[PDB]
């Protein structure tokens, strides 16, 4: 009943669906659930085949929300393919610095998570499901825990779900501070007891994930998705937004803004938009310097007409929105990335381990007006080479970021020289 | 050492929660550190042996694992977020609060084992920057007479 303070997170929605209720910052149980015509898409989904439910997913054109953007239904097939026992896993370790938009689905509206990861499992024929929560949000792990136990009281978990024949169990996992874990192999070793290691792909976690067996890693906000799809069809799931890029998205908007929080929105909306229609703009009216997309892109003032979706000249990634006005200094915000990146660098490979390391040293050098003619040099050169022999995503974006920076704001880095 | 019953409860709980036993490692530490306020050195054997993992492999993971720290014990656990949102927003005010309040800077404790200052990466919570938690609970930084009506909570 008593869980840890979280702070009250602003939400706000133009589609209330993923937000209906999560658009409020408290928990809302199974009975106010259930009110709202909850847990009845799994009901229908129980009734289908499988297969179907793939087939919808697939049709309904939802992508990947955790920043890669796969085709689900795709993943879901691919799978399928290989035989069972086969394991759903949930993606809840959210520790991309400006990404916090699976946390107020969690806290929020946990049964929403708690119904897609039930119609998920069906759909791929998993009869273990797992929750890996990073240590971070202890409010959401018990959140979860709790709701899991209210799902399992009214019979939408245990064996032979509504007299379907469908057995499930979801087991709820905490991380421990390693950001490395959300990547989904690094997650799998750590589900297994193991260091948060990124094992070689391929192969996929869908061919060998857990304990070797196929494997469906998905995010908390993609699977909210799912109980949406199964309620209204993939049809009417379809005229949500763009029809090259349907359905609902959350976007965690950040810094320099008046209304800091989560926006529900449809992918055709412009990042203009996110910060000047919804997120009110800047904070006192200063211009956009530039805007940083997680640890991932930099987008300079002349970039805001772009369409918040997957496509190549569009924002993409988790749709995280750092607002950086003209006061602050680029070089000062990518000492911050490059931190990040030396913190949480695994270390398996050579060129991440002391990439990673040697970027975050050196420009700090940089910056405190400690670096060498060598120390600059060095900087370049070893921001252009974590890449190489990197088997997990973090090698190849430690210095996208910081390269971006460097490319779009030469000016400011110079002055630094 | 033996774990008191308050605790190891709580250990097979866990353990004996998922389907193999070694999975309930993170959430076993997470126990431990809870109870005492750091990772005795001592508690890894008979961890290791309820587990029935090898010692090599629970020192393997205290180590991997940021939350988890084997050095000092603390009551309560001060994380601030240094990253990107939270430095743009002031870090350095609440940090600064901090020291005027407590006397610490990050990676301190207080004399009295009271409070530690953890550096931490991203908290998620970027809306409500400069963020903190307090052990388990979350809180956005206004001002140092609002951070020590916070911290008076803790006894
Ligand atoms: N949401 C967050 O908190 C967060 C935090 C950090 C990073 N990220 C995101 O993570 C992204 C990088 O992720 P990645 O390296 O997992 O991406 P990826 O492109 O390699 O793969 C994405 C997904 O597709 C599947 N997949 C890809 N090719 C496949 C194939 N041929 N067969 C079967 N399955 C296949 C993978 O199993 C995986 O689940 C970044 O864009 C970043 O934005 C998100
Ligand atoms: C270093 C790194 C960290 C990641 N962290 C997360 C994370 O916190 N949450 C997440 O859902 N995906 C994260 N991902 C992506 C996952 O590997 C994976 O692609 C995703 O969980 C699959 O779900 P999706 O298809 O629904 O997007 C991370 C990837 C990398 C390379
Ligand atoms: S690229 Fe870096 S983070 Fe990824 S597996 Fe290699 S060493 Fe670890
Ligand atoms: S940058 Fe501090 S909570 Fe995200």
């Amino acid at each position: 009943r008593s869980y840890p303070a979280i702070p009250r997170i602003y939400a706000e929605t133009t589609l209330n669906m993923l937000l209906k209720r999560a658009k409020k910052p408290r928990v809302h149980s199974i009975d106010e659930y259930l009110k709202d015509g909850g847990y009845q898409a799994l009901e229908k989904a129980l009734n289908m085949s499988p297969e179907e439910i793939i087939d919808w997913v697939d049709k309904s054109t939802l992508r990947g929300r955790g920043g890669a953007g796969f085709p689900t239904g795709k993943k879901w097939k691919f799978a399928v393919q290989n035989p069972g026992p086969r394991y759903f896993i949930c993606n809840a370790d959210e520790s991309e610095p400006g990404t916090f938009k699976d946390r107020i689905i969690i806290e929020r509206d946990p049964h929403l998570l708690i119904e897609g990861i039930i119609i998920s499992s069906y759909a791929i024929g998993a009869n273990e499901a797992y929750i890996y929560i990073r240590g971070e949000y202890p409010a959401g792990y018990y959140i979860l825990r709790d709701a899991i136990e209210e799902a399992k009281k009214k019979g939408f978990l245990g064996k032979n779900i509504l007299g379907s024949g469908f057995d499930l169990e979801i087991y709820v996992a905490r991380g421990a501070g390693a950001y490395i874990c959300g990547e989904e192999t690094a997650l799998i070793e750590s589900l297994e007891g193991k260091r948060g290691h990124p094992r070689l792909k391929p192969p996929y976690p869908v061919q060998k994930g857990l304990w070797g067996k196929p494997t469906v890693v998905n995010n908390v906000e993609t699977i909210a998705n799912v109980p949406f799809i199964i309620s209204m069809g993939w049809e009417e799931y379809r005229y949500i937004g763009p029809s090259d890029y349907a359905g609902p998205k959350l976007f965690p908007v950040s810094g320099k803004v008046k209304k800091p929080g989560v926006y529900e929105l449809p992918m055709n909306t412009t990042l203009r938009e996110v910060i000047f229609k919804y997120a009110g703009g800047t904070l006192g009216n200063k211009k956009v310097k530039a805007v940083f997309s997680g640890a991932l892109d930099c987008f300079s003032s002349e970039e805001l007409d772009i369409p918040m979706d997957y496509s190549p000249l569009g924002f993409g990634g988790t749709g995280t929105v750092i607002v950086l006005t003209e006061e602050d200094d680029i070089v000062e915000a990518a000492l911050k990335i490059a931190e990040f990146y030396e913190h949480e660098t695994c270390g398996q490979c050579t060129p991440c381990r002391v990439g990673c390391y040697e970027q975050a040293n050196l420009l700090e050098k940089i910056y405190k007006g400690e670096a060498t003619e060598q120390d600059w040099e060095g900087f370049d050169f070893v921001n252009r080479n974590i890449q190489p022999t990197s088997i997990c995503g973090l090698g190849a974006v430690a210095g996208r970021l910081i390269r971006q920076t460097l490319e779009k704001f030469p000016e400011e880095w110079e002055k630094y020289r | 050492f033996e774990f008191p019953e308050e605790l190891k409860t709580k250990l097979q709980e866990h353990i004996n929660y998922f389907p193999k036993k070694r999975q309930a490692i993170l959430l076993c530490l997470h126990e431990i550190q809870n109870y005492y306020g750091y990772i005795p050195p001592e508690s890894l054997k008979p961890l290791a042996d309820m587990l029935e993992l090898p010692l090599n492999h629970v020192e393997g993971v205290v180590a991997f694992y940021d939350m988890f720290d084997r050095e000092d014990k603390a009551k309560y656990r001060i994380r601030v977020c240094v990253s990107i949102v939270c430095h743009l927003m002031g870090t350095n005010k609440l940090l600064k609060a901090l020291e005027n309040i407590l006397g610490i800077k990050p990676g301190e404790v207080t004399p009295d084992g009271k409070f530690k200052i953890v550096p931490v990466q991203c908290l998620g919570a970027c809306s409500e920057a400069p963020v903190f938690m307090v052990n388990d609970d979350e809180y956005k930084f206004e001002s140092e007479v609002q951070l020590n009506e916070i911290l008076s909570r803790y006894t």
